[PDB]
């Protein structure tokens, strides 16, 4: 929910304001959390819930990577 | 401890007090004695992760200016063995990098390396206000690393006994994402360039000057994205000259090139998962005699 | 890692400190046990190092080098001269081969007393004796008298080098 | 027998004990043995030298105190130690690291060598179910347990070699030999699986409901007479004797009472001597389990009285009926029991009866040695 | 034993009992094995097998029994460990079923009162535990963990397991018969 609100605009309820400008590379993304999540998924991969969570995480990561690449290209074009 | 994301801890000038800027939105302070360690201080008041805290000087006063995320820096003060807040400076859009202090005779000026496309310098006398000056219009992107010059004049020159007076002129270097490396010098209110170099073919990641406590030898170690580690050493007299000497053809992105307390030993830390102490032997160039983990 | 008095690497992250023959599953007992039964049933699927420790990493590992470091400086203190320039004092060694002669003599005396030093120390002492026989004054000049001949000096230093080779 | 009244006070517990691979002889035993103790000073394996030999050694009379040679700590708990070739010590650990040493047979010193790791495999979490029984075929080692995994290795190996995990994942318990390449395994569910090192052939389809239950068994060993004859004792309360040569066939079923059947042992020379160490009861030595009936052996048992200094054999004259190994129908009790307890509350945990020399390692911080048990 | 009874008298209060139970679960005196850990490792078991057997006196067993009894009476184990464990009395139940009621009377003893005191303390602790425990109708459903693929075994309650063991074939009847014969 936090990363979805950040990608959208719903971070006002979470308390985080607008993202910092001129930071198309990396603003503030805790990679340790996603590393622990990937480790837990790889260790507890069993039922269909794990596969669904992995697919959702892969789709979200692909969308975030595409958005970050677009933002970096738009920032470097200027 | 090891369960957190510790960037780089600091030690007291004596060597009995240790401070870790953990990722728990706080800074821990242990007192190492005999063998085991004891956590005494837990300073809470740093928004987000804390980068690194630089030490001041014993003859000038214990000051640990902490720099954390959310674009803010906190200057504290110690009394009766207890630390407490005394100054807070915020108001930035881009994330601030790291901060550093000045040597002995150079003074006690705090350099706030902000990536806002400008330079913010905080000068503190000793127990009064803080003069915050802003030099705008740097280049396209914000800065990354900043370093200072030794207390004496730049340039390793043998002076006469009882005939050298370290002036209060300021000289510093700032390296960012601009494929270049510059050096600024001011006369207490007149920042101007010194030299220009065009040798880096990639984005310069970080730079670090080595103010040797024993010789006025000016040497700046730089690191980029590819791995071009150039040792810009100035060993002339009073002018300025840098020679691009490729230390090792690295294939990573080195982010830290720390110097020892005498600015003679270099500790490299980056994307190599190891730390190789490429010390300077008694014949120049470099020599790798020790290699440990990251 | 941290830093200290020049060549003094303290602990801060991950490094290779001093090694000790005390690991688990080794020869002649020497075993240990870690935190094995700590995570039971439900737990956090994430492994990370716990706690810390403040150790030291050195490279000397010798307690007999105090004499080898002090005696040459002890002899240098006799030839040293105070300059008194500026606030802090200044020292400058006196140019003379008597210092090297004293170094070689003291090294040979300590060797004959208890040759328990290192092969490198013995090599340095023999090099000191060779330098004394070459540049320094020879014992033949005091043994004889009234002989200002370059050929005689050359023969004397040649026989001194031969005696040094024989002693080696 | 030859039980006296002398008893030394040696505070040293013993869990198991292995000896040197004696060839062409089963009664004779060496004087140096590797004892994997439960907790002498801690969980470790030591080397002890005494004077144990076949048919009672000459030197060192009653109550012999062993001497320590070399002590090497073992990680985990010791449950199975078998000698592969001549200078190989394989010990199983409860943590999952089966240790192997190539110790010197003459230098009396153990040398740390290799370790087979990774014994607990589970997806999702972690369950500690390692292998318990370890057998050696020379030069092959087969480890099984209550997990269904079969770990097969050869000589000089550090990592895993064969990890058999068939669909019939049973819970193996004990192992036994058959000849030179066939091995039988008794599981913890009441089934038997006999295989041959040439080709694995599992067949645990031998359920018995009438005349003998199939309660999960425990220990298993072979008879001195006829190597193919085996004997299995477990929680069923019946020391089941089988004449298995390639197929499961019983012969004698003695209904044992007030016992647990933890470790069974046989005596060579005279094969009609069987011992069963357990945890439910005191000390008692059976004398009519596999065989028929031997007179002059009662007036004792459990913890009352004692019968020693004489091993009376059945009279041999002019008979007309066959009298041999025959004791089926699990409806009997404890026929001909020899009391080995000196009328004192003790808690034993290991008793090795390799020949006429019995060695009893107990938890009461004492030792017990009998030089003769048949005369 | 003195420190154990002192800690029990300390944890006579509910809050002190909860704190002592948390500290015990975090420090692990007995090698509690539910997922990993060395079984029968160095600790209370090794101590009672070494020094207790050497001295022929077993006060540590009674001390530990009364300590855990008082701790359970004053605070039920609602959450085992700090924040990296899960509630489960399975290792303690297995220890009490293996060591206790099997080797507690027929061991190396130099006094006749030791066995009587051990049996009395064990029976009192078991009676208090079974009186404090109460089987709930919710313990009959299939308690199978199915949270993000956490396929585990049937984690049956310890009291329900003890009740099922006492209902089926158990040596408790033989132990009670032997105690009655001794009496």
């Amino acid at each position: 929910e936090y990363v979805d609100a950040l990608l959208g605009k719903g971070h006002q309820y979470f308390g985080i304001q607008a993202p910092l400008s001129a930071t198309s590379q990396l603003v503030w993304f805790p990679y340790s959390a996603i590393d622990h999540l990937r480790l837990a998924l790889g260790e507890n991969e069993n039922n269909q819930h794990n596969q669904a969570i992995l697919g959702k995480l892969q789709r979200k990561m692909d969308e975030y990577f595409q958005k970050l690449k677009k933002a970096t290209d738009d920032y470097k074009k200027i | 401890s090891h369960e957190d994301m510790i960037h780089d801890a600091q030690m007291d000038y004596y060597g009995i007090r240790l401070a870790t800027c953990s990722s728990d939105r706080s800074v821990k302070i242990f007192d190492v004695k005999n063998g085991g360690q004891i956590l005494i201080a837990d300073l809470r008041g740093h928004d987000g992760p804390v980068w690194q805290v630089a030490w001041a000087h014993p003859m000038y006063g214990n000051i640990l200016a902490s720099c954390s995320y959310d674009r803010k820096v906190i200057i504290w003060k110690e009394e009766n063995g207890t630390w407490e807040k005394t100054y807070e400076y915020t108001g930035h859009d881009s994330s601030v990098n790291s901060v550093c202090w000045a040597p002995h005779d150079f003074g006690l000026v705090l350099a706030c390396g902000s990536s806002d496309g400008a330079i913010s310098i905080l000068t503190f006398t000793g127990d009064g206000p803080w003069e915050v000056k802003k030099i705008s219009n740097a280049h396209t992107i914000g800065c990354n690393a900043v370093s200072w010059a030794p207390s004496v004049i730049p340039g390793s020159l043998v002076d006469q006994p009882s005939s050298q007076k370290p002036n209060y002129i300021k000289r510093f270097v700032s390296g960012g994402c601009d494929n270049l490396v510059k050096i600024w010098r001011e006369e207490d209110g007149q920042w101007k360039e010194d030299q220009k170099l065009e040798a880096h073919s990639d984005w310069v990641r970080d730079v670090a000057w080595a103010p040797s406590i024993g010789l006025p030898t000016s040497t700046i170690a730089s690191c980029s994205q590819d791995g071009r580690v150039y040792i810009w050493t100035s060993d002339d007299a009073a002018t300025n000259c840098w020679t691009p000497k490729l230390l090792h053809k690295f294939n990573d992105v080195v982010w830290h090139v720390s110097w020892s307390i005498t600015a003679n030993i270099l500790a490299v830390s980056g994307g190599d998962n190891k730390v190789t102490l490429w010390k300077e032997s008694v014949d120049g160039q470099w020599a790798c005699i020790s290699d440990v983990n990251k | 890692v941290g830093w200290g008095p020049n060549w003094t690497l303290v602990h801060n992250g991950d490094k290779l400190s001093e090694r000790l023959n005390a690991e688990e599953d080794r020869d002649m007992d020497t075993i240990d046990y870690g935190f094995l039964p700590k995570p039971t049933s439900a737990k956090s699927l994430t492994e990370s190092p716990f706690k810390v420790h403040v150790e030291k990493l050195s490279l000397e590992q010798k307690t007999k080098d105090l004499q080898s470091y002090l005696l040459p400086l002890e002899i240098e203190l006799k030839n040293s001269t105070v300059d008194k320039s500026g606030p802090c004092p200044h020292f400058r060694p006196n140019p003379g081969v008597t210092a090297i002669h004293d170094y070689a003599g003291w090294v040979r005396n300590f060797s004959s007393e208890a040759a328990e030093v290192e092969a490198v120390v013995k090599q340095w002492g023999l090099t000191w004796t060779l330098c004394e026989s070459l540049w320094g004054q020879l014992k033949e000049l005091e043994a004889s008298l009234d002989e200002p001949n370059e050929y005689v000096k050359n023969l004397e230093r040649r026989k001194a080098f031969s005696h040094w080779l024989a002693q080696t | 027998m030859a039980d006296k009244f002398a008893a030394k006070f040696v505070s040293h517990k013993i869990s198991r004990t292995r000896w040197r691979p004696v060839s062409a002889s089963s009664l004779q035993q060496p004087d140096v043995f590797a004892t994997g103790s439960w907790d002498n000073e801690e969980n470790k394996v030591c080397v002890w030298a005494t004077s144990d030999f076949g048919a009672t050694s000459l030197d060192e009379e009653y109550q012999g105190d062993p001497k320590q040679l070399c002590d090497i700590k073992h990680p985990g708990d010791v449950m199975d130690m078998q000698f592969l070739d001549k200078e190989r010590i394989v010990t199983g650990s409860s943590t999952g690291t089966v240790t192997i040493f190539r110790h010197h047979e003459n230098n009396q010193t153990l040398s740390v060598n290799q370790r087979w790791e990774q014994a607990h495999y589970h997806v999702g979490s972690n369950m500690r179910a390692p292998c318990t029984a370890i057998v050696c075929s020379s030069p092959e080692i087969v480890s099984v347990g209550e997990d269904g995994r079969i770990n097969c290795f050869r000589a000089e190996s550090r990592d895993v070699l064969r990890t058999i995990d068939d669909a019939d994942s049973s819970t193996m318990h004990g192992v036994t030999f058959l000849r030179t390449t066939e091995i039988l395994t008794v599981n913890s569910v009441g089934q038997l699986k006999l295989w041959d090192l040439r080709k694995q052939g599992n067949d645990p389809t031998q359920i018995f409901s009438v005349t003998g239950e199939r309660v999960p068994l425990h220990c298993v060993d072979r008879h001195p007479n006829q190597q193919h004859v085996v004997a299995t004792g477990g929680q069923d309360g019946m020391l089941c004797i089988w004449d298995v040569r390639h197929g499961k066939m019983p012969m004698s079923l003695l209904n044992a009472h007030e016992a647990e059947m933890w470790e069974v042992h046989f005596h060579p020379s005279n094969p009609d001597h069987l011992f069963t160490c357990s945890e439910d009861g005191s000390l008692w030595h059976w004398d009519a389990s596999a065989d028929s009936e031997k007179p002059t052996f009662l007036l004792g048992g459990r913890s009352t009285f004692n019968i020693s200094r004489s091993s009376i054999a059945p009279p041999n004259a002019n008979q007309s009926l066959a009298c041999a190994w025959l004791s089926t129908d699990p409806t009997k009790g404890q026929l001909e029991i020899t009391n080995l307890l000196p009328s004192s509350t003790l808690s034993v945990n290991s008793l090795d009866v390799l020949g006429q020399n019995l060695v009893c390692g107990t938890d009461a911080e004492a030792i017990y040695v009998t030089r003769r048990l048949f005369s | 034993a003195e420190l154990l009874k002192t800690l029990a008298a300390f944890g006579k209060s509910p809050e002190i009992a909860a704190s002592l139970w948390q500290s015990l679960e975090y420090t692990q005196i007995l090698q509690t094995v539910r997922a990993t850990g060395l079984r029968q490792g160095v600790g209370i078991e090794v101590e009672l097998n070494e020094i207790e057997s050497r001295c022929e006196e077993y006060p540590l067993t009674r001390a530990f029994c009364q300590l855990i009894s008082t701790l359970v009476e004053s605070s039920f184990p609602t959450n085992l460990g700090a924040g990296l464990r899960a509630p489960g009395f399975e290792p303690y139940l297995q220890f009490l079923r293996d060591t206790v009621f099997l080797r507690y009377r027929t061991r190396a003893y130099r006094r006749a009162a030791e066995k009587w005191e051990v049996a009395e303390a064990v029976l009192d602790v078991f009676y208090k535990l079974l009186k404090d425990y109460e089987p709930q109708p919710e313990d009959f459903v299939d308690q199978y963990v199915e949270l993000q693929g956490e396929e585990r075994v049937a984690f049956k309650p310890p009291g329900f397991s003890l009740m099922h063991h006492l209902l089926n074939e158990s040596p408790m009847l033989e132990l009670c018969l032997s105690l009655m014969e001794e009496g």
